[PDB]
């Protein structure tokens, strides 16, 4: 089955740096396309950035822009976030999402309340 | 002896069928889709389970299906209307901490493999709330999205909502003729609560999209 | 607390992986080694069916292997002579969206459902002579996925609000509800006995479903997306799952585990239907590709390919007697294969 | 009494290189018309009014071939040149007969892409399949009823001087001239029907497609515009080759007196010889959903 | 709220897990003799002259 670990939370001050990894089995890892998504307290679920079957796009929401890095190792099949000068917003639990399909460039329902190839989640706090 | 009744009773059937597919061919079918914010139910309701809808503009009939039954998890029921003339998207441009989901939900639309060949007719709903937002210059379009800092327009109020309007539109459109296969396009129209011209601005727009699928069919394009 | 229950589970979990790696000592693979190939198997159409106006999407034979019903999105039931090709019957639907059909056992009644939440029962041998509704089942919450008829008064239908339900046609309330799923369930399959039932959801897992006792006995894991289809062994020991990731495994019931992937390097979409031949050696699935593949089931070899239809294959059915196979499409035409 | 034909002036060579253009020519064209009369009439996807008319130029085509080949067969192979009373008489009412029919058949398809393009909305609310079968009933009278007079005034007629054409087949305007007394009626008769139901039928294809370019000039960027102005091109010319050397040839007979025969020759060589081939590569074979189906045909 | 669905589910895993298994050998062996068993009955896989065949 689809197994999607994640860790890297903790405690950082406002300014600092934190870095989450995510490690993936149960499924060929180069041929999905991989999503980060949080959630804040009292708020719903919220994209965050994406990267391509082989990291050649990469996308991310306006509010992280020139802050975070998003990349993937298909070697080890691992997926990273490099956080940098954090906000006291950015406080939330941090999801990683798979591609329901593969080779397909469309993602439907990724940030959806029951998502099926989700990961348990961590928490991050500011 | 039971081979002409067989006869007679397919006879009957063919020639219901046969009416059938004349009232079937006379009609055209859109999907009406948004979000919760966005005024579509008001939309429909202008011009007024599946929410059904029937207008006709210049004796030509539109029906408009606004299904509301189901589940967050549309990957699965969205390939029953691959075969709809056009798709009506309604976005609220005045909210701006969730217009990056209609990006995200345009994009998804756009790209799919069933839905690649349909083109979408696109409404920017709540004119007035983005005009009013823009001049009391309390909250800020900059902080959203970074890339507003060196936009330049290519309304009556100040140049400001025009710029706003504009961008919005922008985003929709590179996310649209980013990657295309020239087989579908994008009818982007500035509407507001109240409206009457949504019922032509659709029949000119299936007009264009029927005309255009002709051309390609009798190998003028 | 949550996390110490996480952890339970996933120890769980552990020890069920464990034991199953324990009693797993050979591969069927290496077992059906010495035995003959089948062949190429060509087929050629026989009949063609006219008449629909849009997509289907389902399609069922009757029992006497004779004639058949299928269902089409500009909301129509027609029900068909395989022999002649002489609609029998055309039934007007109230929803347009319609994504299942089934045929009675007995031959009396058909049922069909979708979008609007409700299957609807028709009574195809009224006194007077016309087809009529006799009973609209209501109570699911998401679009109808599939149904079945258990026999004349009970019917098992699943939909895709992650719930199935066991219901008595006389009356019209829910004798069971069957719940455990994820993701949306998209196919059921009866067993020849029918006591048992399998489901596949949108959670890349299967499960077996109890009709009396009312709880779910297994699970089966390996898919790696959606599962669109499944379908019962001729025997009763055993399924075969269709999923998005263009493969499709075999599993075992007693031995709770896959036994085999049929798969090739050239396919890279997904299966919509699949069905086995009357003995179970030939197993047959639908592409997105506009083709169906035949496979054997004890070697993992293609060996026949159908390429008819011109657009996607949706659904495809074999007989009881296993005389012919019949593949609709979302072309709007239906096709006898022999 | 028999015709004596003479066919080519240029045939006292022994065909040495004559026989084998036309032989190839009529091939391709008998083998191309039937395999998209066959493909269009086999399969159940091709039932649309758009492909109706093409199957009916189809069939135009190959019977006009069917029409015209034995006798320019047998002059230029087997040396045969003499033709019974009747058999001339057949052929002249045949050939007329197809020619209108393909006359029509190019209006209605004129009509029906005039109709698609101009009208996109209401399209399928004109174009239904039973008016269609009005339309190849209405084609199929109007083509048979104006030809019939035209062989049985001019079967009556004695013929007496020379018993000799021109043409190695039998037309209306060259066999009236033996008929030895009386032929203004016939001739003007002809010359009416020939300009007045059928030279108006180039007019108004011609129009429509002046109408569908004003249409197609405002849409797109350069890149559709070079393929709709090479399509609409491409049509233009091909109606104009079938319409123009047909009526010159008939105003010729009448008013040529010092012309020398070669013009009527190739006049009436091209345009009864090169429409049956030029027809099916510009109309049918163009079209992608019979071009699928030829290419898996042939591989088989 | 989650918790019940975790003692849900732990006591799904409990009740699925204490079952008793054969080897794959023994279903490879059935599932073979059932088709050597009934291959002689399969007109798709042999095919059956013109004559029975009601689609000719």
């Amino acid at each position: 089955q689809v197994q999607l670990q994640e860790s890297g939370g903790g405690l950082v001050q406002p300014g600092g740096s934190l870095r989450l990894s995510c490690a993936a089995s149960g499924f060929t890892f180069s041929n999905y396309k991989m999503n980060w998504v949080r959630q804040a307290p009292g708020k719903g679920l919220e994209w965050v950035s994406d990267i391509s079957q082989s990291g050649a796009s990469i996308s991310y929401t306006g509010s992280v822009k020139g802050r975070f890095t998003i990349s993937r190792d298909n070697a080890k099949n691992t997926l990273y976030l490099q956080m940098n000068s954090l906000k006291p917003e950015d406080t939330a639990v941090y999801y990683c999402a798979r591609c329901p399909a593969p080779f397909t460039r469309d993602c439907f329902d990724v940030t959806s309340t029951t998502y099926a190839y989700r990961g348990q989640g961590t928490q991050v706090t500011v | 002896n039971e081979e002409k009744a067989q006869r007679e009773a397919n006879k009957k059937i063919e020639k219901q069928l046969q009416k059938d597919k004349q009232v079937y061919r006379a009609t055209h079918r859109l999907l009406l889709l948004g979000a919760d914010n966005s005024g579509k139910s008001t939309i429909v309701k202008q011009m007024r389970g599946i929410f059904e809808t029937k207008f006709q503009v210049d004796k030509v009939n539109f029906h408009m299906f606004d299904v509301g039954g189901q589940r967050d998890e549309r990957r699965k029921w969205i390939q029953c209307f691959n075969d709809v003339t056009a798709i009506i998207f309604v976005v609220d441009s005045s909210d701006y901490n969730r217009l990056q989901e209609a990006l995200n939900l345009f994009k998804s639309i756009w790209n799919n493999r069933w839905l690649r060949t349909i083109s979408v007719i696109l409404f920017l709903n709540k004119q007035d709330l983005l005009a009013e937002k823009v001049l009391a210059g309390k909250s800020k379009i900059e902080d959203y999205f970074p890339e507003f800092a060196r936009y330049t327009t290519p309304p009556g109020e100040d140049p400001r909502v025009t710029r706003a309007k504009y961008f919005i539109r922008d985003e929709f459109l590179r996310i649209s003729t980013a990657s295309g296969d020239g087989r579908h396009y994008c009818y982007p129209h500035f509407t507001c609560a109240v409206d009457t011209e949504n019922a032509r601005r659709i029949f000119n727009d299936c007009r264009d999209i029927i005309q255009r699928m002709h051309l390609r069919q009798y190998e003028l394009l | 607390e949550l996390d110490q229950l996480r952890q339970e589970a996933e120890q769980l979990k552990n020890q069920i992986r464990d034991a199953r790696k324990a009693c797993a000592d050979a591969t069927l693979s290496q077992i059906t080694n010495n035995i003959d190939p089948v062949g190429r198997i060509q087929m050629r159409t026989r009949r063609t069916l006219r008449g629909h106006l849009a997509k289907i999407y389902a399609m069922h034979w009757g029992t006497d292997s004779r004639l058949l019903v299928s269902a089409s999105q500009d909301g129509k039931l027609i029900i068909w002579d395989s022999y002649t090709t002489n609609k029998v019957h055309a039934i007007p639907l109230r929803s347009s969206w319609v994504m299942t059909c089934a045929y009675a056992p007995s031959g009396n009644y058909v049922a069909c459902g979708g979008l609007d939440n409700i299957c609807s029962i028709y009574n195809l041998k009224t006194r007077e002579g016309n087809v009529r509704v006799s009973r609209e089942l209501a109570g699911h919450t998401g679009y109808l996925s599939c149904c079945r008829f258990l026999d004349d008064n009970q019917i098992v239908t699943s939909s895709g609000d992650t719930t199935c339900a066991l219901w008595d046609i006389e009356t019209g309330q829910q004798t069971t509800t069957f719940t455990g799923h994820t993701g949306d369930v998209m196919s059921l399959s009866l067993a020849p006995d029918t006591r048992l039932f399998v489901s596949g959801a949108c959670d890349a897992s299967a499960k077996l479903w109890d009709v009396r006792e009312g709880m779910c006995r297994q699970t089966f894991t390996g898919h790696e997306s959606d599962i669109n289809a499944i379908c019962f062994f001729p025997n009763g020991n055993a399924f075969a799952t269709g999923s998005d990731d263009a493969t499709c495994r075999l599993f075992d019931l007693r031995a709770d585990q896959e036994l085999m992937t049929y798969s090739h390097d050239n396919i890279i979409c997904g299966i919509t239907s699949v069905s086995f031949s009357k003995s179970g050696r030939l197993l047959l699935a639908g592409y997105d590709d506009f083709n169906c593949n035949v496979w054997d089931a004890l070697k993992a070899d293609r060996a026949g390919v159908l390429a008819g239809h011109d657009n996607r294959v949706s659904c495809l059915g074999v007989t009881d007697d296993g005389m012919a196979v019949a593949t609709g499409s979302w072309d709007s035409f239906l096709k006898i294969w022999n | 009494a028999t015709f004596l034909l003479t066919g080519i002036p240029g045939l006292e060579a022994a065909h040495i290189w004559i026989s084998i253009p036309f032989c190839f020519m009529y091939l391709i064209a008998i083998l191309g018309n039937g395999t998209i009369l066959f493909i269009i009439r086999t399969e159940p996807s091709l039932h649309e009014p758009m492909y109706y008319f093409l199957s009916m130029l189809a069939a135009t085509d190959l019977g006009l071939s069917l029409s015209t080949l034995p006798t320019v067969l047998g002059i230029f192979w087997f040396n045969a040149r003499e033709i019974s009373f009747n058999a001339c008489f057949a052929q002249m009412f045949f050939i007329h007969g197809f020619s209108f029919m393909e006359s029509s058949v190019l209006l209605a398809m004129a009509f029906d892409r005039f109709v698609a393009i101009c009208n996109p909305l209401r399209y399928a609310s004109i174009l239904t399949n039973t008016r269609v079968a009005k339309i190849g009933l209405a084609i199929l009278t109007r083509s048979f009823l104006l030809i019939l007079p035209l062989p049985f005034l001019l079967k009556r007629l004695p013929y007496c001087h020379s018993n000799v054409l021109s043409h190695s087949y039998c037309l209306h305007q060259d066999v009236m001239k033996l008929a030895c007394a009386d032929i203004r009626f016939n001739s003007i008769y002809g010359l009416f029907v020939v300009l007045s139901t059928m030279g108006l039928d180039s007019l108004l294809i011609l129009f429509s497609y002046i109408l569908i370019l004003k249409t197609v000039l405002g849409i797109a960027s350069r890149e559709e515009r070079l393929k709709a102005l090479n399509t609409c091109v491409s049509h233009i010319c091909a109606v104009l080759v079938f319409y123009v050397p047909m009526i010159g040839l008939s105003l010729v007979h009448r008013f040529g007196k010092h012309v020398p025969p070669v013009v009527h020759v190739l006049m009436a060589n091209v345009y009864l010889l090169v429409p049956p081939v030029m027809n099916p590569i510009i109309y049918s074979v163009k079209t992608k959903q019979i071009r699928k189906r030829i290419l898996r045909l042939f591989s088989l | 709220a989650s918790i019940a669905q975790a003692r849900k589910l732990v006591e799904q895993l409990k009740m699925e897990a204490n079952i008793d298994r054969i080897k794959v050998s023994k279903a490879a062996a059935d599932l073979m003799a059932y088709c050597e068993a009934h291959a002689k009955e399969d007109p798709l896989l042999t095919p059956v002259p013109a004559s029975e065949n009601p689609f000719r």
